[PDB]
């Protein structure tokens, strides 16, 4: 009623892996970068 | 920019001065001690804080302070 | 200071010439401790009837190079 | 330029350099010095972060439950647990070779699963989890209440649920409900799950959310409850031919109050653990109606404050004011809760490894090495952070008008003789304690053992003899046959904890000898030597004679140049800085301590400690160099098997170590240079000054990077210690 | 007039000082309108290597 | 006995280690002559180290499980069952000759005080001035408690204090 399935590992590992910490650093990196107007 | 204070238990001596790199520290007329002198720093935006200021003050507990503060391109020293 | 030292506890305090006579399972020794409190287990079973400190500073090679023979000349 | 990070402070997002970036990271939790920060803004900052910690503590919670319930085998272990290990999670990495996952499939799993050292297991197996399905249960629960607190969280920001300032501040109405609702209430209610569900499935039997509300606790129910025979429900317990999970040799009361441990499962009775967290709730919801609420009867905290000046003036004014410093100060709750918090937590961990309150506890070795060990570094750490908060209460918040006369500024008054006293006994116990050990050595190192001192500690012998450890032949109070107290004891509660105390194989009460007292004063050494650094450091924050006008830098700066003989390391965060080494040092005596005792109790010879323990080249090779064999074996030339992560995180830990001391030994100005010299070569190199930095690029400013060497050292130290000792216990017994 | 004669012993009380609560020399005390007159020596240093100061009439105790 | 031990006369592994100690001693000394200097200190040793033995089994000293002395550090316990020459007769020798030490440098130091130049009597010290010292406080402890019942033992409240509070 809630298992994930077989194939879960396989996908979640590499997306927290390389993809949330790429958009996490490029946002940031625009984040700080930003001038005030 | 960096706060340079000068108190009045200032003797003027004149050793602060000569000891500033940057002559931020100038002598200018007073009527309260034997030399008839006395520091001001109306220049602290040239301080860097490197505080020889404080080294050549002979009075105990000294009559000049610099409290560090906000750094900014010209009291970091970069000459790049 | 040092050489002369050196050269005085190899004629005096060693087993030099035990040394020349078989310089194979004869390890060279020319220190010896004095016996007090316990430090006299330091004193090794160095070979040669002598008991003694193993040096590793090689002076008895140096000096059978040289050609010495005897304690006398050291 | 004069830009957008970070925007709590304007002078720290101005300067072109790169020490925005750090500063704008370290000085984000400080909320009493942005820009514009009033009180009320930051008391309501400070509540909408504690919802925020809440909702992390929670989701961690169910993170933890999920992955066991998933990946776990914890509907394998429940049948068997001095056997099949632990599943902690399972591992799906793309660098494995063949044999590293051919070699981490253990536990009886599918795949790389390792084993979870965290007693995960034992909790839920003792207060009455049985299969997957409950756990999954308990996972989605927590998550949803994480998700309430996190939406609490931005509520109570909203600009019409902001609570005033003087809603905080209220000492009075907050602590009735502390110590009634929170302690006291929740204590009550957990005794309830331990009666209905946590006793009934340690007889056999599933008490799920289906028919809990059809199923008696007890065969009389609520009468005797009501009529006043509160002792029929103590009438016939659970035999101690006992088999933990099945109905055999099942008693039937559920309040009782035995003592010892359980004699198959070595652990206390669950009866005796429900009677307790009854009794104390009825102690803290009788406690919570001190003080005064909207209504009559309380008290006040300030009256109580003032009335406590003794006569005769051996206090100055006694506890007048501190009402008014406690109450408007944050820096004093936050290092008396502190202080309270690692005191407790120690307390935690010298509890659960002698008297293991979880099934099948004490016989998963590991479980109690990582338990205690971890307990022991925590508290640690949040003592160093007491301290480190009353130094800041100097600086920041005290006011020497309002504290004129109390026992404060009595403290300040005489603070050389404290740091005096706190200086001779370091030094006493150095001298003495390093001197033993140096001549132990000596006489072990020369053929003689038996000229050495060996000092029998006669006073904790005289303790456990009278607690009724009945080996030393003292005879006194609980050990002795005709004492008042082992007479009118004997009747209930003592004949467990006697049995449980002469037990040789449990650890509680161990037989202690010459390298305990050694030890022991070695400990002694670090506690006093860590109180002597931080008290130092906390009393000496007002200024000092090397300069008399501290105060007015704040907590954290630098020094004050190379004038006066030049001032390194003046403030008080140099003083709390210099503490932390002091701190791992003494954790490190007290846990290499523990787990030696331990290791050679759980292999058999308790006379190897005995005799080894009282000359350091004992500890050099006996404890370190003996047990790291299977360790570094972890992979070699010729193959690896399990203990290969840990092999890998041993040399990790010293990498991290070594680049530790980089940071403390080289001080600045020396990478200063060096950094510009690299800035004139990426400015003038062709082909490559066509990418400029935006921020110019400058070295660690001098306060940053004795925190960063700091977290290496710290870092590097703990990972170094725990792969050693997962390593060495798991490899033996594991 | 205004201070105590030279070769007398004082006693100084202000706290930032270095020498306070101790013993100093005299030397001579100024008699014009200055904020601090009094010049004392003492015998040891302080860490800046310096052995005379000028102190305020009230900071400074016959004894 | 004194806390579940027994002394070392009757105590088995402290003649187990004793004949060991003689093994390990005599292996050494069978490989040279009867007239050699080495087995002369090996003898010696054996002397010196069965003496040992013997002194130590004398004294009645209390021996572990380890077949090692034990000392006992409890000034009741001690002087009841006859171990007073452990740590209670120890102790009060140390603070005698401490206390001495300390009260002749402290009388040193008051005498030079006193004169023009106190730190060149520092670093050059007075020798004639210090042997005289140097006998003068055999007997301290009296002049210590007459220095503290006349109240000159301690300075007052001129002692300079951290400026400010
Ligand atoms: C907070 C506790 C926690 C922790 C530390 C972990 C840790 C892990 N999980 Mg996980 N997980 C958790 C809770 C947790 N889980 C919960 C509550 C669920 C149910 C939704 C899951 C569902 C889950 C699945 C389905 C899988 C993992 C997997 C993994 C592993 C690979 C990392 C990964 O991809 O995670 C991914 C984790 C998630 C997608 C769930 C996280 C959901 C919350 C909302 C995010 C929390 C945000 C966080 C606090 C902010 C930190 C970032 C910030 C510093 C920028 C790793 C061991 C993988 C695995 O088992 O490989 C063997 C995998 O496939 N997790
Ligand atoms: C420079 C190298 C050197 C070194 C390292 C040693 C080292 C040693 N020698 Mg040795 N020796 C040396 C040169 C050296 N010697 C030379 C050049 C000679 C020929 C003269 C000797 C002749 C010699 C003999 C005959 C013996 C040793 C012995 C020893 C050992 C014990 C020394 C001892 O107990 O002192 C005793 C301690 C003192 C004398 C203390 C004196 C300290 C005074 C009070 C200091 C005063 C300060 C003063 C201002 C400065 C000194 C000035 C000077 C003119 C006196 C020791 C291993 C003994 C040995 O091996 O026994 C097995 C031994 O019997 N040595
Ligand atoms: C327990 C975890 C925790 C919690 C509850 C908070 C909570 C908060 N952080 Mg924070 N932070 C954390 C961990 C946490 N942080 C960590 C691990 C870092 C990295 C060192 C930071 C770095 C950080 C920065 C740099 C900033 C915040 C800010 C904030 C505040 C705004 C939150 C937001 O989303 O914007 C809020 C009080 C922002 C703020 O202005 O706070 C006043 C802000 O500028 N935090
Ligand atoms: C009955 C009503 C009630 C209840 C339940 C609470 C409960 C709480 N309040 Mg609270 N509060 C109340 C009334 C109440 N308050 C009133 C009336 C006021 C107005 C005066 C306040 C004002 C107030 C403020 C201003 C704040 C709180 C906060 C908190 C939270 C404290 C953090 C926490 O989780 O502690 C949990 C503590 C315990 C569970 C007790 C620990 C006991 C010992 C130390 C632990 C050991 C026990 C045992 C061994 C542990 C077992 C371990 C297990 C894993 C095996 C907590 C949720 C704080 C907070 O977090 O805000 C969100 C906060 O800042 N409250
Ligand atoms: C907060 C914890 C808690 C909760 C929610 C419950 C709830 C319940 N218990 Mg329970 N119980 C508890 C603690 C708790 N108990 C403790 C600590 C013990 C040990 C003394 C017991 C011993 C116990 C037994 C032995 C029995 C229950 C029973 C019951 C059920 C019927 C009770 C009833 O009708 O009350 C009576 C109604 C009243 C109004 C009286 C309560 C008045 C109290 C004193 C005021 C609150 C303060 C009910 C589900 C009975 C049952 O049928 O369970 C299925 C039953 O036989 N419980
Ligand atoms: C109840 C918990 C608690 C709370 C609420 C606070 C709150 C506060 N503390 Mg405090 N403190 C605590 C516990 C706590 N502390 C403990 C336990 C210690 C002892 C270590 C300290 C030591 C301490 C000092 C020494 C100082 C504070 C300061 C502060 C204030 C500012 C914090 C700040 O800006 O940090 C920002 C936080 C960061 C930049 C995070 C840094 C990250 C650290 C170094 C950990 C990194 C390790 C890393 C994650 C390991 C990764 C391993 C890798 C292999 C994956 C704030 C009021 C400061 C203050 O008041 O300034 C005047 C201050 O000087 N505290
Ligand atoms: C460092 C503290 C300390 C500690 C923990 C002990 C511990 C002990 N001493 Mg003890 N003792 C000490 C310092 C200490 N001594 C010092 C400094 C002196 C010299 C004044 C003595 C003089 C002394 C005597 C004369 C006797 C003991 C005895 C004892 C034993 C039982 C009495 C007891 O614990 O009283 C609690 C002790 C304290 C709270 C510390 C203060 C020290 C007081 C003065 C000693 C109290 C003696 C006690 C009243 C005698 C009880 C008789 C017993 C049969 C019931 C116990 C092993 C008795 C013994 O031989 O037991 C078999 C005994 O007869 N002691
Ligand atoms: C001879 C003068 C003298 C006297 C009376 C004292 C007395 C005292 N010292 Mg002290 N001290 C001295 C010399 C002296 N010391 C020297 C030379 C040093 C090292 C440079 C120290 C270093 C020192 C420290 C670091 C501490 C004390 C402390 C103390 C107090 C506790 C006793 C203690 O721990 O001693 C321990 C003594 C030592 C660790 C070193 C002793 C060194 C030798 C043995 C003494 C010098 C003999 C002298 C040269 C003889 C000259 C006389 C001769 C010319 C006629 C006590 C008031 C402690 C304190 O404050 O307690 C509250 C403390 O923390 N002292
Ligand atoms: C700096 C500072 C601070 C802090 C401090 C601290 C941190 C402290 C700590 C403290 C501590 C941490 C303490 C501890 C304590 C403890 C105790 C005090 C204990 C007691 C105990 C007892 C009393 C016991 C008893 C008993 C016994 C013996 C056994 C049997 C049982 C009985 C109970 C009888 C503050 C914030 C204030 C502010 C100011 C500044
Ligand atoms: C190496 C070194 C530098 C130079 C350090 C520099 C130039 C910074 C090096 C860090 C690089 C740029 C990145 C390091 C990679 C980390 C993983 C970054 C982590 C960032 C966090 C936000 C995660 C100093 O400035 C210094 C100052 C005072 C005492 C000692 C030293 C010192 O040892
Ligand atoms: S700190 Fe340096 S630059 Fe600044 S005033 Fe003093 S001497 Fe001049
Ligand atoms: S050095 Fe000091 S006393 Fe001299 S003139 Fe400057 S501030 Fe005044």
């Amino acid at each position: 009623p809630f298992v994930p399935p077989s194939w879960a590992p396989s996908v979640f590992v590499p997306l927290t892996g390389l993809v949330l910490p790429a958009i996490a650093m490029a946002t940031l990196f625009v984040y700080i970068e930003k001038e005030a107007p | 920019a960096h706060i340079v204070k000068i108190y009045d238990t200032c003797i003027g001596c004149t050793q602060c001065v000569r000891a500033c790199p940057l002559d931020v520290l100038e002598m200018v007329p007073w009527d309260g001690c034997k030399a008839s002198q006395m520091a001001s720093a109306p220049r602290t935006e040239d301080c860097v804080g490197c505080k020889r200021c404080e080294t050549a003050c002979p009075t105990d507990f000294l009559s000049v302070r610099v409290y560090l503060g906000s750094e900014s391109t010209r009291s970091m020293g970069l000459s790049y | 200071i040092w050489l002369s030292g050196m050269y005085f506890h190899g004629a005096r305090f060693s087993n030099y010439e035990a040394w020349l006579s078989d310089p194979t399972h004869i390890k060279p020794s020319a220190q010896v401790v004095w016996p007090i409190v316990g430090q006299e287990i330091l004193n090794g079973d160095v070979g040669g009837g002598f008991q003694g400190i193993q040096i590793t500073s090689g002076f008895f090679q140096l000096w059978r190079a040289s050609g010495i023979t005897s304690e006398l000349q050291l | 330029a004069t830009k957008l990070f970070p925007k709590f402070s304007q002078g720290l997002a101005q300067d072109p350099t790169t020490r925005r970036i750090w500063y704008g990271l370290a000085m984000a939790h400080d909320f009493e010095s942005h820009d514009g920060m009033t009180e009320e803004n930051l008391y309501q900052k400070i509540f909408a972060s504690h919802f925020g910690q809440l909702s992390i503590i929670f989701l961690w919670t169910s993170g933890n439950l999920f992955h066991v319930a998933w990946q776990g085998n914890f509907e394998q272990w429940v049948t068997d647990p001095v056997h099949i290990r632990p599943i902690a999670h399972a591992i799906w990495d793309p660098h494995f070779g063949q044999p590293a996952v051919e070699a981490f499939t253990r536990g009886g799993a599918s795949g790389p699963v390792n084993i979870s050292t965290s007693g995960v297991y034992q909790w839920w197996y003792t207060i009455g989890m049985r299969t997957n399905q409950d756990l999954y249960v308990g996972s989605v629960f927590l998550a949803l209440v994480s998700a309430i607190f996190l939406f609490a969280g931005w509520l109570h920001l909203q600009p019409n649920f902001q609570p005033s300032l003087s809603w905080f501040k209220d000492a009075e109405s907050r602590l009735n409900h502390h110590l009634s609702g929170l302690f006291g209430v929740s204590s009550l209610a957990w005794t309830g799950h331990l009666v209905h569900v946590a006793i009934p499935e340690s007889r056999g039997q599933h008490v799920g959310w289906d028919n809990f509300l059809s199923v008696l606790p007890h065969p009389q129910g609520l009468t005797p409850f009501f009529t006043g025979n509160w002792a029929a429900y103590a009438q016939s317990p659970d035999t101690a031919s006992h088999v933990f999970g099945t109905a055999q040799g099942s008693g039937q009361a559920i309040l009782t109050f035995l003592g010892g441990f359980h004699p198959q499962t070595q652990s206390l009775w669950l009866t005796d653990m429900a009677h307790h967290h009854l009794a104390i709730a009825v102690i803290f919801i009788v406690a919570g109606h001190m003080y005064r609420t909207n209504f009559g009867i309380g008290h006040r905290m300030q009256a109580i404050l003032e009335a406590h000046t003794p006569p005769s003036g051996s206090l100055g004014a006694g506890h007048k004011g501190l009402f008014d410093t406690v109450n408007n100060s944050l820096h004093f709750q936050l290092g008396l809760a502190l202080a309270s918090v690692g005191t407790i937590t120690s307390l935690v961990a010298q509890h659960m490894y002698s008297l293991p309150p979880y099934a099948f506890q004490a016989i998963d070795f590991t479980t109690q090495a990582a338990l205690y060990t971890h307990h022991q570094y925590i508290a640690g750490f949040i003592m160093c952070g007491a301290f480190a908060h009353g130094a800041i209460f100097f600086i920041r918040d005290y006011d020497p008008e309002q504290n004129k006369g109390n026992v404060l500024a009595r403290m300040l008054d005489h603070k050389e003789a404290l740091i005096s006293h706190l200086s001779w006994v370091s030094l006493f116990l150095g001298f003495h304690t390093l001197g033993l050990y140096v001549h132990n050595d000596v006489m072990q190192a020369f053929g003689t053992p038996e000229k050495q001192i060996l000092i029998e500690p006669v006073f904790a012998q005289w303790i456990q003899a009278a607690h009724g450890k009945a080996l030393y032949g003292f005879d006194f109070l609980l050990s002795s046959k005709t004492s008042a107290a082992f007479a009118n004891g004997q009747s209930l509660w003592l004949p467990g904890w006697l049995d449980a105390i002469n037990n040789n194989q449990n650890s509680l009460f161990l037989t202690i000898g010459p390298g305990d007292f050694l030890v022991h004063h070695a400990i002694a050494l670090g506690l006093h030597t860590t109180t002597l650094i931080l008290v130092k450091g906390a009393l000496d924050a007002r200024g000092s004679k090397l300069m008399p006008d501290k105060k007015d830098f704040g907590y954290s700066f630098p020094c004050d140049g190379p004038g006066r003989g030049g001032t390194c390391d003046i403030s008080a965060y140099d003083a709390f800085y210099l503490a932390v080494f002091w701190m791992l040092n003494t954790i490190g005596w007290v846990t290499f301590y523990w787990h030696w005792k331990h290791l050679t109790l759980w292999q058999g010879n308790v006379a190897q400690f005995d005799e080894s323990s009282t000359y350091l080249m004992g500890w050099l090779r006996d404890y370190l160099w003996l047990n790291s064999s299977q360790l570094i074996n972890g992979y070699n030339p010729f193959g690896m098997n399990s203990l290969s992560v840990w092999a890998w995180t041993f040399l990790f830990g010293h990498l991290i170590y070594a680049t530790g001391f980089m940071f403390l030994i080289s001080w600045r100005g020396y990478w200063q240079e060096l950094i510009e010299t690299l800035v004139w070569a990426h400015e003038k190199t062709p082909l490559a000054n066509l990418v400029y930095w935006k921020d110019k690029p400058v070295a660690l400013s001098i306060v940053q990077a004795r925190l960063v060497g700091l977290a290496h050292f710290s870092v590097g130290y703990i990972f170094t210690y725990a792969a050693f000792l997962i390593a060495s216990t798991s490899g033996r017994f594991g | 007039e205004v201070g105590p004669k030279r070769g007398s012993l004082v006693k100084i009380l202000r706290p930032e000082s270095y020498w306070f609560n101790q013993v100093g020399k005299v030397v001579s005390v100024d008699q014009s309108g200055v904020r601090y007159p009094v010049v004392v020596r003492f015998e040891n240093q302080n860490y800046a290597g310096v052995t005379t100061n000028n102190y305020a009439l009230d900071e400074v105790v016959a004894a | 006995d004194i806390a579940g031990l027994t002394p070392c006369s009757e105590s088995k592994a402290y003649a187990k280690l004793e004949k060991k100690e003689l093994k390990t001693l005599e292996k050494r000394l069978k490989q040279y002559e009867a007239d050699s200097a080495p087995a002369v200190a090996l003898k010696a040793t054996m002397e010196r180290t069965k003496a040992r033995f013997a002194n130590y089994a004398k004294a009645g000293l209390l021996c572990g499980n380890d077949g090692l002395p034990h000392l006992i550090a409890d000034p009741g316990l001690a002087l009841k069952y006859g171990h007073a020459g452990e740590v209670f007769i120890p102790t009060f020798g140390f603070l005698y000759v401490a206390g001495y030490i300390g009260y002749v440098g402290r009388q040193y130091l008051i005498a030079v005080k006193g004169e023009a130049k106190p730190t060149d009597k520092e670093i050059i010290i007075d020798v004639p001035l210090a042997t005289k010292l140097a006998w003068q406080g055999a007997g301290w402890p009296l002049a210590a408690v007459q220095e503290l019942q006349r109240g000159t033992l301690l300075e007052k409240e001129e002692n300079i204090t951290v400026s400010p509070r």
